[PDB]
């Protein structure tokens, strides 16, 4: 077998400024196998309420998936995604730079 | 401009964990329309867009059906692929499928495709003429065999110049207000200090449909390929997308640079220049 | 629509 390490992206859908509501995504894309844990942390701490996109691929036959939370960005508040996949000795952790 | 219409499934083994899991989505360009997953509850194809909730009872039979007897054979295929590679059934394996069409502005069909992945690679593929097979490798040729004998190549060639190219063209109309659309990219630009004499500049665009786009940075007028940052198109979870572009530069330099934006919404490519 | 797939058999 050939396996591909998911290529993380976590970003807000809106430009993100304090006390606007938002989503938070983690965007992973281009990993296989399929099978893949995605959650997003606030401060730390697992989300509880999170949605994903249905498994889908592209043309090199290479998955992506979409996970997101609606949520209310403070100047205090930290996120990040944690990525869970064969290919990673440990899970990921991406921190959300909100302003990159 | 052209159209597509496009089914993903993807099948995976879990050994001493049941039966394979089955997923498979529909698509219409850049946005999705249904969805089947043998793990829900419901055991049907899903709407999973709003202009395909038009559709009659019917429909929903007949797609349920396709889409679950399909699940089976390919369920099978993961049995029988595992003698063709001769692997233990103790391991996880993965079968892909695409099957679709495109059509040009006058509705008119262009190319059709159906194909498989095993593993995540080639296995079995329809040719652009829709008359032969490619057999990525000594396995799938056993296969490219049954399906010569069997004649599977010109029914699924009529299938896609017809039903699929039939099938694409209602849905448009259905979605018309929704699909015919085209959101230009809102476009800026950040810029942050690395150190004391190099800076990020990074070419954003948002909020665009389809997803199709690119971006490109030169220095002096010439494309910036090999040293740029590029990353893969994002869902923003609208129905529009996002990406940027970005180079590593020297500190006042800036001005040297620029990001050139191409996309079909636009009436002639952007450029942005800090 | 999805595709009539009965005969996609390996």
């Amino acid at each position: 077998m050939i396996q591909r390490t998911p290529k993380i992206q976590v970003y807000s859908r809106h430009p993100a400024e304090n006390g606007k509501s938002n989503f938070l995504n983690c965007y992973v894309s281009g990993f296989h196998p399929s099978d893949i844990e995605v959650d997003l942390l606030k401060n730390g701490e697992r989300i509880e309420k999170v949605e994903h996109s249905d498994l889908s691929f592209s043309k090199d036959w290479s998955f992506y998936l979409l996970y997101y939370t609606e949520f209310t960005p403070t100047e205090k508040d930290e996120y990040a995604c944690r990525v869970n996949h064969v290919t990673l000795s440990q899970p990921k952790i991406v921190k959300w730079d909100r302003d990159m | 401009g052209s159209h597509s219409m496009r089914y993903f499934s993807t099948s995976v083994s879990r050994p001493g964990r049941g039966e394979p899991r089955f997923i498979a989505v529909g698509y219409v360009d850049d946005t999705q329309f249904v969805r089947f997953d043998s793990d829900a509850a419901s055991q049907r194809m899903e709407p999973r867009a709003p202009w395909i909730e038009q559709e009659g009872p019917e429909y929903w039979d007949e797609e349920t059906g396709k889409v679950k007897a399909h699940s089976q054979t390919d369920r099978e295929n993961l049995r029988i692929a595992l003698r063709y590679y001769n692997q233990s059934e103790a391991g996880s394996h993965t079968l892909q499928m695409m099957f679709g069409c495109d059509v040009g502005s006058d509705g008119r069909f262009l190319r059709g495709y159906h194909q498989y992945a095993y593993d995540g690679k080639d296995y079995i593929a329809l040719k652009e003429d829709l008359r032969s097979w490619t057999a990525a490798d000594m396995a799938a040729q056993i296969t490219k065999r049954k399906w010569e004998a069997a004649h599977v190549a010109e029914q699924q060639r009529a299938y896609l110049e017809g039903t699929c190219v039939d099938g694409l063209r209602r849905y448009l109309e259905n979605g018309k207000e929704t699909l015919q659309r085209t959101d230009p990219p809102k476009t800026h630009m950040t810029h942050h200090p690395i150190s004391d004499h190099e800076a990020t500049l990074r070419c954003w665009a948002l909020g665009f449909y389809p997803a199709e786009i690119t971006l490109t940075w030169q220095r002096d007028g010439e494309d910036q390929t090999q040293d740029t940052e590029l990353v893969e198109t994002r869902p923003a979870g609208d129905g529009t997308f996002q990406k940027w572009a970005a180079v590593v530069v020297p500190s006042g330099e800036e001005q040297r640079y620029t990001c050139h934006v191409q996309h079909e919404g636009l009436p002639k490519p952007l450029t942005l220049r800090w | 629509r999805y595709p009539l797939t009965f005969g996609w058999c390996f």
